[PDB]
DNA sequence: GAGAATCCCGGTGCCGAGGCCGCTCAATTGGTCGTAGACAGCTCTAGCACCGCTTAAACGCACGTACGCGCTGTCCCCCGCGTTTTAACCGCCAAGGGGATTACTCCCTAGTCTCCAGGCACGTGTCAGATATATACATCCTGTGC
DNA sequence: GCACAGGATGTATATATCTGACACGTGCCTGGAGACTAGGGAGTAATCCCCTTGGCGGTTAAAACGCGGGGGACAGCGCGTACGTGCGTTTAAGCGGTGCTAGAGCTGTCTACGACCAATTGAGCGGCCTCGGCACCGGGATTCTC
């Protein structure tokens, strides 16, 4: 049976394990400490692909394009906050203007 | 005339994806400058990892791999 | 023969939305994503238990670790949900 | 005998690149001059096709990073134009030296 | 609550500017400079405090702290060793 | 009696404190400062005083780095006198919120 | 068979050993070269010379004899190389740079 | 009982400039220097040599290392002095 | 009030994103042992708290002066558009050159015992500021008269 | 109103004292070096196949160019105002002194968690296949705009 099963959880903790263990870090590796990993991945993961659904489902479409996934990462504040040295591939840019960009006044 | 390759609309298009009004005309040579020392530091970054993989053809991962080393990682292209 | 996390992360997207589709190369964004985090939480780990003296790697250190490069409200949500993971592991053990 | 008012298009064509995300520079003159800078370094290097798309996206956006600030910089200095004096004024509050 | 904020003197963010090379400095620029000071603060010594209690101890010493710095990008020197 | 003209000793001030070495705040306003900060996260917290100034001379580098890059960013405004916009535009140049 | 160390065999006067033994428990890779610490030592060394001639340059334009961080800190930033290798640092005891922007002063 | 580089760094000023004293908060400046410098170009040719899924640290990456690493003139003039090290080193005759 | 320029909707393939079978390594299971971490104990360093006097430093008020800023006419150099050309873009052939992939073999480097000296930790002999007398000699301040 | 003589005073420069911050000679211990062993990692080499760079040619959006004009940078100038200067009046770090006392750290000892080896089975990777979501082309409603 497999471990990802006894834990709960969708992501290889066999195979994280197994990438810890060439990971080169120190020459003893705990038993909880992938399921731990495995978990910060799994909720991480579940919540940028809901705001990527949410994007979707905003803009009447079924498929996830990396300009979906840039407006999914750019509008929260907090993963732009932990985003902020990476860029996305196609991503494209959030549309700000400035107050007096916008011409005339009222 | 092949240093030149980047074109007056292409900085253009890059300026107003930026979201400027109005350019002034003496921008365009110091900003191929500025393309001409950025990508610069990357090409370093790059072909000291090919010739280190004793390979001479450059490949997505290792240049990703730069960008990684230089702060500004990018994503899709492997890695 | 290549490995990433096609059918995980496809599985956690038909749980939570069974009618989005999925770009490979949105695909690939996703998987440089989660293995940069993996590397950033694990490079961390490895220091921080180095700092202590301590050879071994264990549940405490990636603690620490997930929450300080994690900060808030994505911080104390993943630590909940990893001692539930970890305590309903070590409970069905 | 119309002539449209300068700021009208203009304005408008930021607002289609917004909602676009395709790529600005010609693909080919980006190509020969990764060529011709890495060709000084080691002669006979031959390019993945892709790495030049990863070079791209990456100088597209570094350069949105930039001129965004820079436009911060010249609207901070009561202007709606940029100035290569507002450039380096950018490139020394980044801290790119 | 007390002056704690505020307990960093009004010349002393003068003194901190002209350390800088500034001439004028406007009035109303204090407060909000102590803004920055503490939100500087808060960032440094969360890192600061969870290698705190990772190490089991309730007395913050000199390395964790530096290592804190090592953090984000801002390495300091001397207390190191 | 017989007065400098303004900005005359601002000048020998700054070449002053430029000269200088130590530190330009006292340690016991920083000491419960960092003691009032701290104790949200973790009460009865006691400090090693290295430590102490180690969170000091952190601190003040920031400051006069930031103080120079705000000079800066005043002084590309046509002015020399600094605002908060130009706290506002430093800050958001160097990428800190 | 009496024979001194791989050092001064190596002809340098950092401890290749100890810099060995840090690669070896610093689990970078668990195997380590011969040459690995040997070059390692040789450029550790090179790079603290460098310092040192610096800081000794600084000491002697202040004419001193014991080297102040102002020493040090002059001996980094106000040598281009020094800067971009030591950008992100800061140097305790260290102070700031002697400059003056040209609009500051009483131009008339 | 402590471990650091003082004796070390002291004949190599002494060596090049015996009429000059060092300070001990200078010398703990100098051994945090050189621990970061270590630390850096250890765990950057360690990637690197990840990256050719090498399992052994030699000489190469590590020059490798420094070229990626050091700025150029100080870069080259390193390797200079590494190479002439690493072959008296392998003058064992 | 007109009119390009937007959004919005109907018809065309199509080609790149989900299902479907083989099966190969790779996650998973069971037994062994040694070691690194977990808990107890004891010491000493040093961290906190307060007394008390000091004084450099900060707060507060009055002034006044260089600079921040609102306005105003001036270029004048940037912006919208026809026209051409021109180099980018696309389809596709090729070929050969370089990454990939298996296999064998050496050699190079991890692991272990011995030792002894390299590099410490910890005492003492050896040069720079500070206080102090001393005594003539040049220089300045001060009282006085023509 | 100005020149002359008497008193005061720095002061210079040589010792003596006198303290305070440094480089150098012995225990010591523990980790680097040497010898031996063992095994697996990289080096090399031969082939395979994939892809990558030219190389045409058609064709087509796009850039170069110039022309008319118009909004924005810009030097200047007044005007007020806001921060620099200065000095009386607290004041609160600061030093240092002491008193206490709790926690950092080192050692000891156990034990329990996981590296490691032999065996297992399953599930995800990948080639192959299906098909429908959507960019694209053409026509109609609608929006700021001069």
């Amino acid at each position: 049976q497999s471990r990802s099963a006894k834990a709960g959880l969708t992501f290889p903790v066999g195979r994280v394990h197994r990438l810890l263990r060439r990971g080169n870090y120190a020459q003893r590796i705990g038993s909880g400490a992938p399921v731990y990993l495995t978990a910060v991945l799994e909720y991480l993961a579940a919540e940028i692909l809901e705001l990527a659904g949410n994007a979707a489902r905003d803009n009447k479409k079924t498929r996830i394009i990396p300009r979906h996934l840039q407006l999914a990462i750019r509008n929260d504040d907090e993963l732009n906050k932990l985003l902020g040295n990476v860029t996305i591939a196609q991503g494209g840019v959030l549309p700000n203007i400035h107050q007096n960009l916008l011409p005339k006044k009222s | 005339d092949n240093i030149q390759g980047i074109t007056k609309p292409a900085i253009r298009r890059l300026a107003r994806r930026g979201g400027v009004k109005r350019i002034s005309g003496l921008i365009y040579e110091e900003t191929r400058g500025v393309l001409k020392v950025f990508l610069e530091n990357v090409i370093r970054d790059a072909v000291t990892y090919t010739e280190h993989a004793k390979r001479k053809t450059v490949t997505a991962m290792d240049v990703v791999y730069a960008l990684k080393r230089q702060g500004r990682t990018l994503y899709g292209f492997g890695g | 023969r290549k490995e990433t996390y096609s059918s995980y992360i496809y599985k956690v997207l038909k749980q939570t939305h069974p009618d989005t589709g999925i770009s490979q190369k949105s695909m690939s964004i996703l998987n440089s994503f989660v293995n940069d985090i993996f590397e950033r939480i694990a490079t961390e780990a490895s220091k921080l238990a180095a700092y202590n003296k301590k050879s071994t790697i264990s549940a405490r250190e990636i603690q620490t670790a997930v929450r300080l490069i994690l900060p808030g409200e994505l911080a104390k949500h993943a630590v909940s949900e990893g001692t539930r993971a970890v305590t309903k592991y070590s409970s069905s053990t | 005998p119309h002539r449209y008012k300068p700021g009208t298009v203009a304005l408008r064509e930021i607002r289609r690149f917004q909602k676009s995300t395709e790529l600005l520079i010609r693909k080919l003159p980006f190509q020969r001059l990764v060529r011709e800078i890495a060709q000084d370094f080691k002669t006979d290097l031959r390019f993945q096709s892709s790495a030049i798309g990863a070079l791209q996206e990456s100088v597209e956006a570094y350069l949105v990073s930039l001129f965004e600030d820079t436009n911060l910089a010249a609207i901070h200095a009561k202007r709606v134009t940029i100035q290569k004096k507002d450039i380096k004024l950018a490139r020394r509050l980044r801290g790119e030296r």
